């Protein structure tokens, strides 16, 4: 679920999901069009694609379970949707951590009109 | 909140 993803992000990065990742660049928090602004934004682009791979799942509300094995995120077995949703979120949280070094506050609340063109998943 | 050690 969005709230779970949010807590996973905070655990991973030390940044609050809202507002650090809820309106960042072209794809974080609301994505759809444009060339991603940086690596962090590409994390969201890929996460959007990941959810897009699951048309008949509901990642905003469906809750999954996971555990930490010495830092590592391990998705635990639920329904197929939950498993796949968890793997998407896990990847994004890792991606955000891997790109904290280039995160830029200038891309927070990035305006929609600077995000143009469709980029295929 | 999601502790296990440290």
């Amino acid at each position: 679920s969005l709230l779970e993803f949010g807590k996973m992000i905070l655990e991973e990065t030390g940044k609050l999901a809202i507002p650090s990742y809820s309106s960042y660049g072209c794809y974080c928090g609301w994505g759809g069009k444009g060339t991603p602004k940086d690596a962090t934004d590409r994390c969201c682009f890929v996460h959007d694609c990941c959810y897009g791979n699951l048309p008949d799942c509901n990642p905003k509300s469906d809750r999954y379970k996971y555990k930490r094995v010495n830092g590592a995120i391990v998705c635990e077995k639920g329904t197929s949707c939950e498993n796949r949703i968890c793997e998407c979120d896990k990847a994004a949280a890792i991606c955000f951590r891997q790109n904290l070094n280039t995160y830029s506050k200038k891309y927070m609340l990035y305006p929609d009109f600077l995000c143009k063109g469709e980029l295929k998943c | 909140y999601w502790a296990a050690a440290a």
